[PDB]
């Protein structure tokens, strides 16, 4: 097999409570091993392994380099966030809900954004919890998610099963019924 | 490992000796906002709404140049310590619940990719499929491996099946993940 | 007046 050498540099922003707490961590990676890092919490570069030692020592010795990395959390993170607030964080795509048999009843909740979602089963107006198991939240890669929420049942006469779904995109919760 | 409401990569900058090749992309909450076409000096947005914004593709090329230099310094300094081949992790599922004759999309998820070199192709009943096929860039993970997602468009039909075909150095023989409608 | 997405920039080693 062929040989390969990989270098990664990641400028990551971390946001919490809107824009109250913002943290920048620039990361340098040599083949899956982070070697140098700038973390706005710290305020200067820090080697993270020996390989990253000369790099951090040199970069830290430059008053103008640190000057600019300390400003980065404002120049890059807070700036982009404003654009995110007007677009990406506004994306609301509504779930489409479907019931189907696999003794199992699967409630498919597909194509939504963002990720927050609550799916509850009912049997005849009573909530079912003990007999429910979800798949993990599945990321489609296309800026939507999906999730499958299964329910164990044995169908009796006059039984109505209800999938109940809550999502930021919906003013009112979606309900889909299914009959024996 | 850091806990936040939202996490961005306003720079996933990648360079590798093999090829050689590069990649430049922005991610937000785990999805690709855009990548830059380095051979074309062109910004390609991956979420429609974001086409209203600008981003100069030139500077992505510049960034890759820096990386290219640094990689050379570290190959020298690490006594030529080369990347380790992982075994990729494959899954195939559909975007929507399956209805015969109703348009769907097959998703091929390829996880734990390292190094970022892989061939992902599709097979219908043993033949290969060319059209309806697209894929994401390499997306980053916190453990510094990548994942990549391949898509195929189709009308599901009974007795018509698909294989998602993955080739990686961490793989002894190419891997095939099967999908039946059922 | 078109708004711009910014990026963090990498550093050259010595």
């Amino acid at each position: 097999s062929p040989e390969d050498f990989v270098y990664q540099f990641k400028g990551m922003c971390y946001f919490t409570n809107g824009t109250e707490r913002v943290r920048l961590v620039s990361r340098s990676i040599y083949n899956r091993e982070e070697i140098v890092r700038f973390d706005s919490d710290v305020g200067e570069f820090r080697a993270v392994t020996l390989l990253g030692l000369p790099a951090a020592e040199y970069w830290n010795s430059q008053k103008d380099i640190l000057e600019r990395k300390r400003a980065a959390v404002d120049r890059v993170c807070r700036h982009n966030y404003q654009l995110e607030l007007r677009t990406t964080l506004q994306r609301r795509v509504e779930p489409t809900v479907t019931i189907s048999p696999s003794n199992l009843l699967v409630c498919s909740v597909t194509d939504f954004y963002p990720a927050q979602i609550k799916v509850r089963w009912f049997r005849n107006d009573q909530e079912e919890t003990a007999g429910v198991v979800s798949t993990p939240l599945i990321r489609n890669g296309d800026w939507t998610f999906q999730i499958l929420v299964m329910l164990e049942m044995t169908p009796q006469r006059g039984d109505v099963y209800t999938c109940h779904v809550e999502h930021p995109s919906l003013q009112s919760p979606i309900t889909v019924e299914w009959r024996a | 490992d850091i806990v936040a409401d939202h996490v961005a990569s306003y720079g996933v900058n990648l360079y590798q000796s093999y090829g050689p090749s590069g990649q430049y992309t922005h991610e937000f909450d785990g999805d690709e906002q855009f990548y830059v076409d380095l051979g074309r000096k062109e910004t390609v947005w991956c979420l429609p709404v974001l086409r209203q914004f600008r981003f100069d593709p030139q500077f992505a090329l510049t960034n890759i140049a820096v990386l290219k230099h640094n990689l050379n310094s570290l190959i020298k300094r690490s006594n030529s310590t080369a990347a380790t081949n992982e075994v990729p992790e494959v899954t195939v599922f559909s975007k929507s619940p399956v209805t015969l004759g109703q348009p769907n999309i097959l998703i091929c998820l390829v996880d734990n990719i390292f190094p970022p070199v892989v061939n992902i192709t599709w097979l219908s009943n043993g033949h290969s499929v060319t059209e309806g096929v697209s894929e994401t860039s390499f997306l980053s993970k916190s453990d510094h491996s990548f994942f990549k997602i391949s898509y195929l468009t189709l009308l599901p039909s009974a007795e018509e099946s698909y294989d998602c075909k993955v080739e990686h150095w961490g793989l002894d023989k190419p891997l095939l993940k099967h999908w039946e409608p059922e | 007046p078109v708004s711009k997405m910014r990026m963090a920039t990498p550093l050259l080693m010595q």
